[PDB]
């Protein structure tokens, strides 16, 4: 049915050198996306 | 008392003595052991025969507790902990409301009453203290600490006030330094602790009072008066003595006029003006105040504003 | 700055010799404090008449000097007394400690050349406020030489304005506090410790501070007779045995209700707070029905936004959540509150005062509610009802009779909510409850002289002005010894729109303060704060400045509260002005930072902590790559990208700091700390 | 048969200002009674 495969933790690091991003939003509450802190796609 | 010999002897003899209290001292070769106890013969000093320099410094203020927590542990559950904690609500009280625990060492101690009774004893002593230090000739030679002590100073109103040594230290040429200790009235463990005095409770300080007459006077047209006048404020001086202003605000109007005491005559109103404001319904509230700040009752009212009249010559 | 009377200046300017004179206005001990007994004195060389108030010359030898900055600290002075008089020796040593904590106001006076007093302050047309405070210590040196000249001098240590701040002032749940009830020695007696002289006849908080843990035996009307339905397969056969229906039957249950009295909250925003139980009790025949009464925040609440039934809220947080456990509505993107519970498929709204929320879940039915704090409000209506009826196990237990919730238990300035549990087979007992509450009502006052206080606000100047004018559950400063223009434009500074970002970004923005899903809400600084009156007002006030930085100070008797912030009209200072020391230090190397670690509650997921460190990454090149963290504080935020800006504005900040240090005559009077200072120097570029 | 339910916990200050009494020993150590640590009465 259904299989979950897991590794690592996410990094809470930001870097406020550069623009804030809703990406940073989505990566810092656990949402389901690619990317890092600083930049995070969210699906 | 359990005594973990693992520890060293030092440790473990501090360990006892702090849970009542007492002191252990080593002068001229005998081992002293005594506790803050009251005594009916103290030795007699005076400032006369102490040296000139003398030097009383107060610490009430930092040494003022009101609580303390107790990790007693109790035989009923299993000898495990109990975080109990004792405070004396008038002590609070009079402090403002804040905390102040006293680290307090509740081992070796397994009667809850004991206990209490031990807190509360230290909470009472800890309310008056003050640090009082001088220097004796060598004739006072063998003054031990905690050792009762009656100084007596005429200039002062101290007539063979009780005193405690807190810290003897003998010098080479003879001059013995010694730092007293004063405490409140009958908080030792030795006095007898019944106070029956405390019955007159302390009354509330409010020291302000409101106008006794505050009025507004509409001021009739047809006189020249002043221009554009819509009127005055007067009333007569708040019950209370020592105010420097009082202050009166506008419902409309962001800042309060302020009024000056200038003159300390009884009975006699002092005007304040308003001026160039609608004809209407205006909430006044007389602000009252004194020296200290504190604040009286302010008088809310809504009177009708007069519409100025006499108004001023056509500009142009 | 403390502007004064233009006629101050001119004549500062124009006279160089000054005949300054101190007044001390000093608070003696006794009996009958409305009668307060003031003794003054001054160092001026003749007595000094001061608005009525003769203050004699002598017996003032010293006074220290004042000192203040930027951080909020408890300021001291001590000032002496001859020691050669005996009043003052007397007093000192036989009543020296019970001058402690009373108080003393030095006022500073400039003297004309006919005797009278220069109107410096312009609030008054008085002198310049100097200290004001209460007294803390004493001492007196006799000190005795043979063949010489003896010395007697008296010391008074006293604590500036701001030890007012070391009370801890907040309402505390416990009958005879709140109704002020005299301490009690032997038997009760009401006295006038009320807050408020409607208090008294508010016996709200009964039934507060008990422990009734007891082997209740309940009388269940249920399983002892009558029909039953249980039909036999057979056509004839039937259940003989008459059960399942009203009538007695004995059940022991073995309550434990332990109410303790806990400092109540006061909340500054969208928070989540826990619940203070302040009344419990299960119905006289069914145990299963359990009353309890929680108490939250104080004042009047703009509302409950929802409820947390252990730990489980009763509105999911995304559209994941709602398939784990039931819930109604989502919070993530349409952010309702519990106020759609009542009116299905409304807008986000906080709840009503006085109405009932029948919260139906797996586990049981819950009904609620929510009493918003207010003034003057009623007793709860429904309690009342049931009391008339004697429903209450405790009530018949003890005896009471309509008394028991009478109409007189109107919780006054509480925002408390009645929670009926429904013990059943899945929800075996009473779980801890937490609700999301809306902020206390704030005022804001508008420049023009309008005020509006309709709605909870999240600048931190309004809600530290309110917490600052509240006697019941803050400090006691009036509105009076306030700049209410400064305070506005203050307020306006930290209302600044933030463009560093879009609201789109934030999804929860209905439970991170924002009342509206469309205005312009970016706000520079939004403090969702949670003041626990528990701790010491120096502490709240403390934390609430240090979230946006501000400082409070009180020189020449005004409270100001200021923030770090250009002026396109700054003093101008001259160096030759200067007394001509001057000391330019270099504090970059120390002060160098370029990371923090932001701990910040999310409500995205159930309120907790997220360890979030923000860092600049130049910085760190700059600084060799090594780490360099600045404690800052954000227990008063919630909003994620607040907090990110915050952090790196004071990052930026933290690059460029020099201490400058000089003196300046007595002309420049009334420099308040955090002033823009223009100071001009032409041999060094300046 | 048996149900319990429970709410809160025992509040161990105890105020010394106030004589004493074997109400606070009552409550201090969990017996069954009604009442606070500054007046419990035991059953």
């Amino acid at each position: 049915t259904t299989q979950y495969l897991t590794l690592g933790e996410r990094q809470k690091n930001v870097d406020v050198s550069m623009q804030a991003s809703s990406g940073e939003l989505s990566y810092l509450r656990g949402d389901k996306g690619i990317g890092n802190a600083n930049s995070f796609v969210p699906r | 008392t359990i005594l973990d010999t693992s520890e060293s002897v030092f440790k473990n003899v501090q360990g006892i003595l702090e849970s009542f209290g007492g002191a252990i001292n080593n002068l001229s070769g005998e081992y002293r052991i005594t506790v803050e106890k009251y005594s009916t013969n103290p030795l007699r000093i005076n400032f006369l025969d102490t040296y000139g320099d003398l030097d009383l410094s107060d610490t009430t203020g930092r040494n003022k507790f009101n609580s303390v927590q107790a990790s007693l542990v109790d035989p009923a559950l299993s000898w495990k902990t109990n975080s109990i904690t004792f405070y004396n609500s008038k002590f609070k009280e009079q402090d403002k409301g804040l905390d102040k625990k006293l680290q307090l060492s509740f081992a070796n101690i397994t009667n809850y009453y004991t206990a209490r009774s031990y807190a509360d004893r230290e909470l009472k002593k800890s309310r008056y203290s003050r640090t009082l230090s001088f220097s004796v000739p060598y004739k006072f030679i063998g003054i031990e600490p905690n050792d009762p002590i009656a100084f007596t100073y005429e200039r002062y109103g101290w007539k063979d006030k009780f005193f405690l040594v807190d810290e003897v230290e003998n010098t080479r040429d003879g001059k013995i330094n010694l730092v007293l200790q004063e405490y409140g009235e009958d908080v030792f463990i030795n006095s007898e602790q019944v106070d029956n005095s405390g019955n007159d409770i302390p009354d509330i300080s409010n020291n302000v009072l409101p106008p006794r007459d505050f009025k507004y006077t509409p001021t009739p047209g047809g006189v020249v008066g002043a221009i554009g006048k819509n009127g005055e404020l007067s009333w007569l001086p708040s019950l209370t003595n020592n105010v420097v202003y009082y202050s009166i605000a506008h419902s409309g109007h962001v800042n309060p006029y302020i009024v000056q005491q200038l003159e300390n005559n009884p009975n006699e109103r002092m005007i304040q003006e308003i001026i160039g404001e609608p004809a209407g319904l205006a909430i006044f509230e007389l602000r009252a105040v004194d020296i200290n700040g504190r604040r009286s009752s302010p008088v809310t009212l809504s009177v009708d504003l007069n519409s100025a009249k006499n108004l001023s010559v056509v500009s142009n | 700055m403390k502007k004064i009377l233009d006629s101050a200046k001119n004549y500062l300017n124009t006279h160089d010799k000054l005949k300054t004179a101190c007044l001390i206005a000093l608070e003696l001990p006794s009996s009958s404090g409305s009668a307060a007994t003031y003794i003054y004195l001054t160092d001026y060389f003749r007595d000094v008449t001061y608005n009525g108030i003769l203050y004699r010359s002598g017996k003032v030898k010293s006074i220290s000097s004042h000192k203040q900055n930027r951080q909020l600290s408890i300021g001291s002075l001590s000032f002496t007394i001859t020691g050669t008089a005996e009043d003052e020796v007397l007093k000192l040593v036989q009543n020296g400690v019970s001058f402690l904590d009373r108080g003393i106001t030095i006022h500073q006076a400039i003297i004309n050349e006919e005797g009278n007093i220069l109107p410096v302050d312009p609030d008054t047309d008085g002198p310049l406020l100097f200290f004001r405070g209460r007294i803390t210590g004493g001492g007196i040196k006799d000190n005795v030489n043979t063949s010489g000249i003896g010395t007697s001098v008296i010391t008074w240590n006293c604590s500036n304005q701001f030890y007012d701040f070391d009370r801890v002032n907040g309402r505390y749940t416990d009958d005879a506090s709140h109704r002020g009830l005299e301490v009690v020695n032997g038997t009760l007696q009401p006295s006038n410790g009320a807050k408020r002289p409607e208090y008294q006849e508010d016996y709200g908080f009964f039934h507060s501070n008990k422990s009734t843990t007891i082997l209740a035996k309940y009388q269940v009307k249920e399983e002892r007779y009558k029909l039953q339905s249980k039909k036999k397969l057979f056509g004839l056969s039937r259940s003989y045995s008459l059960k399942k229906y009203y009538e007695t039957v004995t059940k022991e249950v073995d309550l434990d209700f332990n109410l303790a009295a806990k400092f109540i909250p006061v909340v500054y925003g969208v928070q989540k707070i826990p619940g203070i139980p302040i009344f419990a009790d299960t119905e006289l025949n069914n145990p299963n029905i359990v009353y309890v009464v929680y108490a939250f925040a104080e004042g009047e609440i703009d509302g409950f936004l929802d409820f947390y039934i252990g730990d489980s809220p009763m509105i999911c947080f995304d559209e994941t959540d709602s398939d784990t456990r039931t819930c109604f509505g989502r919070k993530k993107i349409v952010g309702d509150t519990m106020h759609r519970l009542a009116a299905g498929t409304s807008t986000s709204q906080p709840s009503v005062h006085g109405q009932e929320y029948k919260y139906n879940d797996g586990n049981g039915d819950i009904r609620i509610w929510t009493f918003h704090g207010k003034p003057d409000q009623t007793a709860a209506q429904v309690l009342v009802d049931i009391a008339k009826k004697k429903g209450f196990y405790l009530q018949n237990q003890n005896g009471n009779g309509p008394e028991y919730w009478d109409s007189r238990y109107k919780l006054l300035d509480t925002a408390y909510a009645i929670v009926r549990f429904t013990i059943n087979e899945n929800r075996t007992e009473i779980p801890e409850i937490s609700a999301e509450v809306q902020g206390k009502k704030v005022k804001v006052y508008n420049s023009d002289g309008t005020i509006k206080a309709d709605k909870t606000s999240l600048n931190g100047i309004w809600q530290l002005m309110d917490y600052l004018t509240s006697d019941r559950y803050g400090a006691d400063i009036t509105l009076d010894q306030f700049p209410l223009q400064k305070v506005i434009s203050e307020a306006k500074i930290l209302d600044i729109i933030d463009e560093s970002y879009q609201t789109s970004w934030q999804p929860y923005w209905r439970y991170v303060g924002w009342n509206d899903p469309l205005s312009e809400n970016r706000q520079i600084v939004q403090l969702n704060t949670i003041l626990d009156t528990s701790e010491s007002v120096f502490k709240n006030v403390q934390g609430i400045l240090e979230s946006f930085g501000g400082a409070i100070n009180n020189l020449s008797g005004e409270y100001r509260i200021t923030v770090e912030k250009y002026s396109t009209n700054p003093l101008r200072i001259n160096f030759l002005d200067t007394y001509g020391d001057l000391d330019l230090s270099d504090t970059t190397g120390r002060n160098k930072f370029n990371s923090v670690q932001a701990s910040l509650v999310d409500p995205a997921l159930s309120w907790k902590t997220n360890s979030i460190t923000f860092y600049n990454s130049k910085f760190k090149e700059q600084d060799k790559g090594l780490d360099k963290k600045l404690q800052l504080s954000f227990a008063n935020i919630t909003n994620y990208y607040t907090a990110r800006s915050y952090a790196d504005r004071e990052l930026k900040k933290s690059r460029y700091s020099r201490t400058l240090s000089f003196s300046v005559p007595y002309k420049f009077i009334g420099i308040e700390p955090n002033d823009p200072i223009a100071f001009t120097y032409e041999r060094y570029g300046w």
